[PDB]
């Protein structure tokens, strides 16, 4: 503990403020290491600016990797730290002009859902998370529809049976009777788990 | 600038030993000697053209204002049909290559003559082997016609130009096995019609027996282009004077070679001004000659001439050296050069020149002096009176070099005469529009011609229809395009495609693709939301 908090710190802060792209690829690999590595104790003040300050970057590359390697974090910190300050950093990745953060995104917040404690769930689902859904599905791009169509049938049991009808069911309906044939391959492929 | 003359006559359909007709075998070398071409690091600033055996308004396929993909899609489709009036498809080639000359100012025929002022075309008029016909019978003669000459052609008396060889192909391949390769290394002669015309512009004219002589050809063909600087040379009148190492007895006479005036456009002075007297008041001004009748005389005279006048490196193209090789090339002397046909006021030819050789004795430099440099090399009121046995307008350009020193001269007597300078600029804008006329229909065809013309032997207007290979029918649309065979399926098939409401509809029964299905065409129009940065 005391070598990664005396000497490792400083090496990664230096090298997450690099002028280079390519050098945040391995960066936020070493930072998810550390972060599983590392216990509770010394996530809320150490390494949470750095990803920070890394996922809101000039670049792409780095908020396409840290949107891949998500569900490390957010099961590794714990749910209070997702609670705190991973909801703005979790909505920045899904509101951006590439299409690429966004479909990770996507594709990676079905299991972060999952391990989601049953206290404020259903809330930031139905306040925050809506909202992105809403504003994805109605894109033009057509690989985010596709990875929606794909990811989204596997959130019907957390939400339960009177919710499926709220809000899922006219998602379903929109990106089945859709333009192209990606996303309905997608969106007919998954059908048999929203049965039961 | 390169103009491929194809025939494509009826006579170009016999099958040669390989299998392919001739027509087949002239792309084919069309093909391998623009891939031969391509090696050199040159072919960045040339352009092709075509010329087939066709009506006047059919003759162009590919001229000015075309790229290269045009000019590959008209040789695709090149048909061997009609007769060889070969003739007339000369004439309409040397009309297209002198479209933009009387415009931007080469051949400008007032003032004197500049050779820096270069237009390469080289002919390649790839035809069969003999038996040509103009719709009468068979001549043997090989006359140029004229019947419309060009508005500002008759000042020059000839077709071709100033730089414009002409090289033959007969493609003489035989039928059984071409066995024929004996002699490995040599490009005989064709010995037909058009090797006096060929001979004449400065061109030889091959004689493809053999596809591999074929190949040597193409290959021996590469290494013949260049700047067009051809001027004709004669023997008089010395009596071969060349009594230096050996006695004289030949035929390295009458040399029609050309030089190469590589650029350092292309940078020179001093032309070859004229060949006649020109005066102050000639309403009608004599026809030049595309080859400049210069002739050289055997004396040392002075060879060494230093001076700070501006120097030229016009490289003569060696094929009559060997006149020059017997007498040790001359190591250290020249010989001076005169042009002929009252070169003056009166007398017989002026020396404006020599041929002195270069030190490493591989070829002629073609020094070009001014119109008489022995004696304003070497005022006292005498310069005034030595520019009185020079042209008028030779005054031009050398007044430039005077301006390296000075400026003792002005525009008082700068003068050609009053009528030479009328009666041009009309000139000049009719052939611009003539240019322009042409380079506008020169790619739309617009036939229109499918009749059978019905003879009695209603009335006197009836013409059945032809067989259309590019009808294109619309059975989705048309109800007549729809035979009886395939009738009632073809209504069903109608009847679904019209009452499925489906989206951007159709009219065309299965319309898969076009020739050519490029990849990058087809992938530009979509969208990959990829990157693939790792």
């Amino acid at each position: 503990l005391d070598n990664v908090k005396s000497e490792i710190i400083p090496m990664f802060s230096n090298l997450a403020s690099d002028e280079q792209d390519s050098v945040r690829l391995l960066a936020v690999e070493a930072c998810v290491n550390i972060a599983q590595l590392l216990p509770q104790e010394d996530l809320e003040a150490l390494v949470m600016p750095t990803l920070r300050q890394a996922a809101e970057d000039k670049s792409w590359r780095v908020r396409y990797m840290v949107a891949d390697k998500f569900t490390e974090l957010q099961k590794a910190v714990g749910p209070e730290i997702t609670k705190t300050d991973l909801v703005p950093a979790f909505q920045n990745l899904m509101k951006d002009c590439e299409a690429e953060v966004r479909a990770a995104a996507s594709h990676k917040v079905k299991e972060f859902c999952e391990n989601l404690s049953a206290d404020c769930r259903e809330n930031v689902i139905m306040s925050q998370i809506l909202p992105c859904i809403k504003e994805l599905v109605s894109d033009a791009n057509q690989h985010v529809k596709s990875a929606l169509a794909s990811v989204i049938m596997g959130l019907s049991p957390i939400l339960g049976k009177d919710n499926t009808i709220e809000h899922l069911l006219p998602l379903f309906l929109a990106q089945l009777k859709d333009e192209c044939p990606e996303v309905r391959l997608n969106i007919i492929s998954n059908l048999d788990c929203v049965n039961e | 600038i390169l103009l491929f003359l194809i025939d494509t006559s009826a006579s170009m359909n016999q099958r040669s030993h390989l299998g392919t007709t001739y027509l087949d075998t002239a792309k084919g070398a069309v093909e391998t000697f623009m891939k031969l071409r391509a090696r050199d690091p040159a072919s960045r600033g040339d352009r092709y053209m075509l010329v087939t055996f066709e009506e006047p308004p059919y003759a162009i396929k590919a001229g000015w204002k075309e790229n290269h993909a045009t000019f590959m899609n008209e040789l695709k489709n090149l048909q061997a049909e009609g007769l060889t009036t070969l003739g007339q498809s000369l004439r309409t080639a040397f009309d297209l290559l002198n479209l933009n000359r009387l415009v931007t100012g080469i051949d400008n025929y007032g003032q004197g003559r500049n050779p820096f002022f270069l237009e390469p075309a080289i002919i390649i008029t790839i035809t069969d082997g003999s038996k040509l016909t103009t719709t009468s019978g068979v001549q043997d003669e090989l006359h140029l016609p004229l019947n419309s000459p060009l508005p500002g052609s008759e000042l020059t008396k000839e077709p071709f130009r100033w730089d414009q060889r002409l090289f033959a192909l007969v493609l003489r391949l035989p039928g059984t096995m071409s066995v024929e390769s004996e002699q490995l290394t040599g490009v005989p002669l064709d010995d037909s019609a058009i090797t006096p015309m060929c001979e004449v512009t400065g061109g030889r004219s091959y004689s493809v027996c053999s596809p591999r002589m074929l190949n040597q050809c193409l290959e021996s063909l590469v290494q013949k282009v260049q700047s067009g600087v051809v001027i004709n040379f004669e023997k008089a009148g010395p009596d071969p004077s060349p009594v230096e190492d050996g006695q004289p007895d030949g035929s390295q006479p009458w040399h029609s070679c050309h030089k190469l005036i590589y650029v350092r456009v292309p940078i020179g002075h001093w032309p070859v001004p004229e060949s006649f007297w020109p005066d102050q008041n000639s309403p009608t001004l004599p026809p030049r000659t595309s080859h400049p009748v210069v002739k050289f005389s055997c004396t040392d005279c002075e060879p060494m001439v230093i001076d700070k006048l501006p120097f030229d490196k016009y490289e003569l193209e060696p094929s009559p050296l060997t006149q020059f090789i017997l007498e040790r090339k001359s190591p250290q002397t020249c010989w001076q050069v005169y042009v002929s046909n009252s070169a003056k006021y009166s007398e017989l030819g002026h020396p404006f020149g020599y041929l002195k050789a270069s030190t490493a004795l591989n070829c002629v430099n073609l020094f070009v002096m001014p119109y008489n440099y022995p004696v304003l090399l070497p005022w006292r009121q005498s310069f005034e009176s030595y520019l009185k046995t020079m042209p008028p307008y030779y005054l031009g350009p050398l007044k430039k070099a005077v301006r390296m020193m000075g400026a003792p001269n002005l525009i008082a007597d700068s003068m050609e005469y009053g009528l030479s300078y009328s009666v041009i600029s009309y000139l000049k804008k009719l052939s611009q529009q003539a240019k322009i006329e042409s380079d506008r229909v020169i790619g739309s065809v617009g036939k229109k011609v499918v009749q059978e013309t019905g003879i009695k032997v209603e009335y006197t207007g009836f013409q059945v229809a032809l067989l259309n290979k590019d009808l294109k029918p619309q059975t989705f649309r048309n109800a007549y395009d729809i035979p009886r065979r395939n009738l009632l399926d073809h209504l069903t098939r109608m009847r679904s495609n019209l009452l499925k409401s489906t989206r951007r509809f159709l009219k065309g029964q299965d319309e898969d693709q076009v020739h050519s299905v490029p990849i990058a065409q087809m992938g530009n129009y979509q969208e990959y939301l990829k990157q693939v940065p790792s």
